[PDB]
């Protein structure tokens, strides 16, 4: 799912 | 509450495609409020997460599987499922199915329902299902008032076999070993409880032994000789 | 990716005594980060999340977790028999997420000797041709033990092996099986069946006639 640490 | 339940294991060929179903059950899978994914862990070894789907269909991979893996929803039937392309030995594991939550603020994702897990092995050979043979208790196996019976589950390929005693109804003083290796390449194990000898003429035990790679079921019932 | 690490990879500790466990990742992780408790034969179950919450099944005062950025603890409390796992740590703040390499959770107890039972083959199995002579060790403590097979008094190698359980999860003790195969031909040849077991200065034997 989308990542708060690396959304690229 | 939510229960996971995977496809079972099995036999996949070097090369070919596996493939997993995942179905949810206690909620739907129609939730904004979860994700849901796949896990698997080889043999002795850790844990690696292999992807993720929401309801809506949009995925997220492992880049180190990212290639080689699908993964899909069926919101209609409360299902997703798992393809790994081209697998080879690196792939035999347990997969588990697991769905994603979060705790705000911000996405701070945990896995907190898993599936029971399933072992895929990949692998030339065919499948054979297990003889099951008693471990008979007597005089000979009663440590004052205990007694030891078994049975040995010799012959079968790939893993896994479970065992449970009278259905799942018995649980202490249950040992199921872990499966060893022959020399032919078949595995072998054998499952033990332990019972007072003074119940042997009275309770009847009977060892259940489940082989899903080859969709047999051997119940034997296990009597003083 | 994030490696997350691990220390120890194992420990052993006593009933009652307090365990703690470390988990370092090698790039900060602010308070994304879960830990699983995975029990032998099962998947693993979420215990903390957000680096300090408990799943909120888990009973008071017996799990904690702290720590940011890169460091983190998870304290067990009180360990308990029930409590032998591998705990894994998981951050959930880069992806792909990665799970720690696992912290094995050992309980140690007094010794206890095995009780040992001896199987001949199944007259079932005899009708196939080859025989299975089965040897159970039940509930001892500690785990290394030798186990040897004896035909007619003559000690044998390479026709057996051996299979340990993990630690029980009530008593922390082991059991293990061992299984001599041999041609039912051979096995009708001979007389006396024994296994052997020698823990430190004790050997226990127990056999069978083939006869009786
Ligand atoms: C935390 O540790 C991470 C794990 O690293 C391991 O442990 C550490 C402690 C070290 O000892 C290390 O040796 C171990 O690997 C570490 O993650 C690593 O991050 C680096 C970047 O520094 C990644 O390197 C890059 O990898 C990609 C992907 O390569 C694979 O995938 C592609 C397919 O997509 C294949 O084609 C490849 O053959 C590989 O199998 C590369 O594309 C990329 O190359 C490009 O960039 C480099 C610069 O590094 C250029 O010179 C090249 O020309 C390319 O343009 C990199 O090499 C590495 O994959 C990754 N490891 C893992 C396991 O993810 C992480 O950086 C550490 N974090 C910190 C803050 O230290």
């Amino acid at each position: 799912q989308p990542a708060d640490g690396n959304p690229d | 509450q939510l229960q996971l339940q995977e496809s079972g294991p099995g036999l996949v060929k070097p090369a070919e495609t596996l493939s997993l179903t995942c179905t949810v059950s206690g909620g739907s899978i129609s939730s904004s409020s979860y994700y849901w994914g796949w896990i698997r862990q080889p043999p002795g070894k850790g844990l690696e997460w292999i992807g993720s789907i929401y309801y809506t269909g949009s995925t997220y991979y492992n880049p180190s599987l990212k290639s080689r893996v699908t993964i899909s929803v069926d919101t209609s039937k409360n299902q997703f499922s798992l393809k790994l392309r081209s697998v080879t030995a690196a792939d035999t594991a347990v997969y588990y199915c697991a769905s994603i939550g979060w705790a705000v603020p911000g996405k701070r994702y945990y896995f907190d329902y898993w599936g029971q897990g399933t072992l895929v092995t990949v692998s030339s050979a065919s499948t054979k299902g297990p003889s099951v043979f008693p471990l008979a208790p007597s005089s000979k196996s009663t440590s004052g008032g205990t007694a030891a019976l078994g049975c040995l589950v010799k012959d079968y390929f790939p893993e896994p076999v479970t065992v449970s005693w009278n259905s799942g109804a018995l649980t202490s003083g249950v040992h199921t070993f872990p499966a060893v290796l022959q020399s032919s390449g078949l595995y072998s194990l054998s499952s033990v409880v332990t019972v007072p000898s003074s119940s042997l003429g009275t309770q009847t035990y009977i060892c259940n032994v489940n082989h899903k790679p080859s969709n047999t079921k051997v119940d034997k019932k296990v009597e003083p000789k | 990716d994030i490696q997350m690490t691990q220390s120890p990879s194992s420990l052993s500790a006593s009933v009652g005594d307090r365990v703690t466990i470390t988990c370092r990742a090698n790039h900060s992780i602010s308070s994304y980060l879960n830990w699983y408790q995975q029990k032998p034969g099962k998947a693993p179950k979420l215990l903390i999340y957000a680096a300090s919450s408990l799943q909120s099944g888990v009973p008071s005062f017996r799990f904690s977790g702290s720590g940011s950025g890169t460091d983190f603890t998870l304290t067990i409390s009180s360990l308990q028999p029930e409590d032998f796992a591998t705990y894994y740590c998981q951050q959930s703040y880069y992806t792909p997420w990665t799970f720690g390499p696992g912290t094995k959770v050992d309980i140690k107890r007094t010794v206890a000797a095995p009780s040992v039972f001896i199987f001949p083959p199944s007259d079932e199995q005899l009708k196939s041709g080859t025989a299975s002579v089965v040897c159970l060790l039940n509930n001892f403590y500690p785990r290394e033990a030798k186990v040897q097979w004896k035909v007619d008094n003559a000690l044998q190698s390479g026709n057996s092996q051996e299979s340990v359980t993990e630690q029980d999860s009530k008593d922390s003790t082991y059991s293990l099986s061992s299984t001599l195969t041999l041609s039912k031909a051979d096995y009708e040849k001979h007389k006396v069946y024994a296994c052997e077991v020698t823990q430190g200065t004790t050997s226990v034997t127990k056999s069978f006639n083939r006869g009786e």
